[PDB]
């Protein structure tokens, strides 16, 4: 606190202001295209011959 | 959207930092006095001697 | 960038490779950071846990390895100046693991360490790890995440 | 920036006109690269001589240069350096999409994209 | 003590405190002083022990 002599009137004090934060989320997009030429192939747990 | 954005308010972020008392224990004795000023009268007394 | 606004000052750079570094420099630097957000945060929540990168772990155990588990060194169950509980022996792991604890006398000055080096693969495919290995994070749940999910 | 207005006034919080982008059918198909300039929504974007979207301009030169065909429509905002994802394939509103200059009525903008699977046309 | 003045007096003495035959090396039943070695950086009082 400022000393001030009695006399005189005081000392005037400053305040401060708020301030905010804005945030908008981001957007995700995955997607596979499924053809016959990756369903065709064995899968590996596919018996040897006849698939 | 458009006219304005919409939002979500969430809760206030206040800090309040503040000075807390240390140097004050050391002094915990208090007088409210109205007279120009204080005064202490101090005494030694050396009574150690044979 | 989404930047969440942390203050710059808390994005620190030293060098632990430098000449003459010792293991109570490099906790120095990690309780400058500490300060800092002790200083700036909201709560004023002090920093307990420690997340370090591989590179910058590695770092700590070649400079403050001798003075840590050193007699007249950190950890000496004969010298009661401290808790510390890091151990001499750890796994490697493409993960994360927790070297222990680097406390003082009652609690105080505590920091949790932790080790991460858990890899991800990028948008180019390339792997890269994903904390930031020549770096040291301090963090604490006094950060109050938010994981956000918009309309869709 | 804290500062009360005392002045009465007529206070308005402005207005709001959809924008309606499509105008059709056709199948929707999109892409996205490096944009050479600065792009705004909806844009009308080329190709520049290297490779990079760059918003479209008629008439650059001499052989016309390759800014000077439209090759898509951007579907955000960017700005050089960044990724633009833009259009390449539907029915759009010739008015909902930002254009050159000089390049005024619905018959030159479509005739900027005859050749293609966009179309643009009216709204009834 | 001040911040400076503690650094100053860790750089200088932790070395001969914290030592062998030091004021705590618990080997040696000549005290029982407690200065914690590790402490939170935190801008405030911090109690080091006696």
């Amino acid at each position: 606190a400022p000393f001030v002599a009695p006399n005189v009137q005081g000392r005037v004090i400053k305040e401060s202001g708020y301030n905010t934060k804005t945030f908008k989320p981001a957007y995700v997009k995955p997607k596979h295209v499924i053809d016959p030429n990756m369903i065709i192939p064995r899968q590996p747990g596919e018996a040897l011959g006849t698939g | 959207a458009g006219l304005y954005t919409t939002y979500q308010l969430l809760e206030v972020q206040r800090k309040l930092k503040t000075l807390p008392a240390f140097f004050l224990q050391w002094f915990p004795r208090q007088i409210n006095f109205q007279e120009d000023m204080i005064a202490f009268d101090k005494v030694i007394q050396d009574v150690t001697r044979v | 960038r989404v930047d969440f606004g942390r203050d710059a000052a808390l994005t620190m750079t030293t060098d632990w490779t430098a000449a003459g570094v010792t293991l109570m420099d490099m906790i120095a630097d990690l309780r400058d950071g500490q300060r800092l957000v002790s200083d700036k945060s909201m709560s004023g929540t002090v920093i307990r846990d420690y997340i370090f990168g591989g590179d910058a772990w590695d770092q700590f155990v070649k400079v403050g390895g001798k003075e840590l588990w050193g007699k007249d060194g950190l950890m000496d169950s004969t010298i009661r100046g401290s808790e510390t509980n890091v151990t001499r022996l750890w796994d490697d792991v493409e993960g994360v693991q927790y070297m222990g604890e680097l406390v003082g006398a009652n609690g105080a000055g505590r920091m949790r360490i932790w080790v991460n080096t858990q890899k991800y693969r990028d948008q180019n495919d390339q792997e890269q790890f994903l904390m930031k290995q020549k770096a040291v994070m301090g963090i604490s749940s006094a950060i109050e995440g938010v994981r956000c999910f918009g309309a869709i | 920036t804290s500062l009360p207005n005392y002045l009465a006034g007529n206070g308005d919080l402005g207005s709001w006109e959809p924008t309606q982008i499509f105008a059709g059918e056709a199948d929707i198909v999109t892409e996205g690269g490096a944009a050479g300039a600065d792009i705004e929504i909806y844009q009308v974007i080329a190709k520049n001589a290297a490779g990079a979207m760059v918003p479209h301009d008629p008439t650059a030169t001499e052989v016309p240069a390759p800014q000077s065909v439209a090759i898509g429509i951007a579907a955000q905002p960017a700005k050089s350096g960044q990724n633009v994802p833009y259009y390449i394939g539907g029915v759009f509103n010739h008015a909902a999409l930002g254009w050159h200059a000089s390049l005024d009525t619905l018959a030159k903008r479509q005739a900027v994209f005859d050749r293609t699977n966009i179309h643009i046309g009216n709204l009834y």
